[PDB]
């Protein structure tokens, strides 16, 4: 009874370290929360969008490192505005999986620092709330290192951002979301 | 990223000698080898006395080459042979990178700068090449390119930014000159079909800030799977064009396409020395010592 969409970070910024961490975090997730009903989607952005498994596509292949075993690293720029605004347009969607009545939810995983979008987050946000959609946020790199990029982190979370945001290599991350 | 281990560098300590041209190019080495060190700080893993031993080389290099300079303030290979505007503009870039390193006489910089601008550009912005180099093989991926005004105008222009502020005061016609070469950068960069000069004309517009738009877009899309500017064959070219790549990624504070950039250049191990890698030496440590004083 609840639709988790993934947004991964896949921008330059991410060294291929960090995108293995955030490649075996999603595997954890899938796989220590199944626990079906749960519907997985996952879409990796940079300065482009690709989306590598809807929810139709996760009910037809149920094993979770298969999924992102071949997924491989975009090396754009980063625009996570964008990213949540065609998240919430098009993995929410009904023609995509999209169960009615059943729990949005989505993982942005990123450094906290967007560049080069044209989407601001004023922009993303009201919309994401207005159709009500929960926003877990998992930081890497350095997204705790600066103030500005710790803000974005609490930007892109909803309200309170203290039960949102969370550190990728923390592997309590799940057992303290499902209480 | 981490800094590249000194101990590497070693063969970087070069004795400048010969004429105009065979001078820098022994010069070149020794003096962006102490400028990246001095960035990196690994002079003590290096040993502080060696410092010294280095640093009045760079000084042997710098008098040795005041003999070639001509009564116009510009530089040839011979005191008797023809000017050349490539040499000029190269001996104005080695010597600003090298004025916190030793002494260097402003007159004999500015001077330089002076004759680049009144007597070798074009009312168009360009800078032309009357009186080409001797040792072909120091000028880097310039030799033999189709493009052309373009690579030279980017080169000489590079050269005055890095000594804009040093010699504002003496040569008043310098902004200006500045601005015509942008101005006819800016309005052919579109039309650039080799990565080596859409990468340095780029970094040129890049220290304007006139990289921009399509321009940028030009510029980001030229680069082979976003972590190298690519032209077929001779790989110094390569090295040479993606490190100026680099050093306008730095300039536009782009650090989403500077770590694939940089990881590429150190998967190259790359370091100098040798026959014709007088531009691929002096341009891969200038960027990545810039990137080290850039890099959070
Ligand atoms: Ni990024
Ligand atoms: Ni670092």
């Amino acid at each position: 009874d609840s639709d988790i969409a993934f947004l991964i970070d896949g921008s330059g910024s991410i060294i291929p370290h960090d995108f293995r961490r955030m490649k075996e975090f999603v595997s954890t997730v899938m796989e220590q929360l199944k626990k079906s009903k749960t519907l997985f989607s996952l879409m990796q952005y940079s300065e482009e969008f690709r989306i590598h498994f809807t929810f139709k596509e996760f009910q037809n292949n149920p094993n979770p490192r298969s999924l992102v075993k071949p997924i491989t690293q975009l090396l754009g720029r980063t625009h996570t505005a964008t990213g949540i605004r065609k998240v919430v347009r098009e993995l929410f969607n009904i023609t995509n999986g999209a169960r009615k009545n059943a729990f949005k939810i989505l993982v942005v995983i990123t450094d906290g620092e967007k560049f080069g979008d044209p989407l601001g987050y004023e922009d993303v946000i009201p919309e994401a709330d207005r159709e009500g959609v929960i926003r877990y946020v998992i930081g890497v790199g350095d997204a705790f290192r600066s103030e500005k990029s710790r803000q974005e982190l609490n930007t892109i979370a909803s309200k309170p951002p203290r039960d949102h945001v969370f550190q990728v290599n923390n592997f309590e991350a799940l057992k303290t979301i499902q209480n | 990223a981490m800094a590249v281990d000194a101990e590497r560098l070693k063969h970087l300590i070069v004795t400048p000698s010969g004429a105009g041209e065979q001078n820098m190019i022994g010069m070149t080495p020794t003096v962006i080898a102490v400028h990246y060190l001095d960035e990196t700080e690994q002079w003590e893993k290096f040993g502080l006395e060696k410092r010294q031993g280095a640093l009045e080389l760079i000084k042997k290099g710098y008098t040795q080459q005041l003999a070639f300079r001509q009564p116009s303030s510009a530089f040839a290979a011979f005191v008797k042979r023809a000017p050349s505007t490539w040499l000029t503009a190269y001996v104005v870039k080695v010597f600003s990178l090298a004025v916190n390193l030793i002494a260097i006489d402003s007159q004999v910089l500015c001077g330089a700068v002076k004759w680049l601008i009144l007597e070798k550009q074009k009312p168009d912005g360009v800078f032309q090449e009357d009186a080409p180099v001797i040792h072909q093989e120091m000028i880097g991926g310039l030799r033999n390119n189709n493009e052309k005004d373009m690579a030279l105008t980017a080169f000489v222009l590079i050269s005055l930014q890095e000594a804009k502020d040093i010699c504002e005061e003496q040569v008043n016609s310098l902004p200006g000159s500045i601005t015509k070469a942008g101005d006819f950068l800016e309005a052919n960069y579109m039309n650039l079909q080799r990565s080596y000069t859409v990468a340095i004309a780029g970094y040129a517009l890049a220290q304007m800030g006139r990289l921009k738009g399509p321009l940028l877009n030009k510029f980001l899309t030229t680069a082979k799977d976003k972590n190298r500017w690519e032209d077929p064959g001779k790989q110094l070219y390569n090295v040479e064009a993606t490190s100026y790549a680099l050093l306008a990624l730095l300039q536009l504070k782009d650090f989403d396409f500077v770590p694939p950039v940089v990881r590429w250049l150190n998967e190259q191990r790359y370091y100098g020395g040798g026959y014709g890698s007088t531009q691929a030496t002096f341009m891969v440590f200038q960027a990545l010592a810039q990137y080290q004083k850039d890099a959070p």
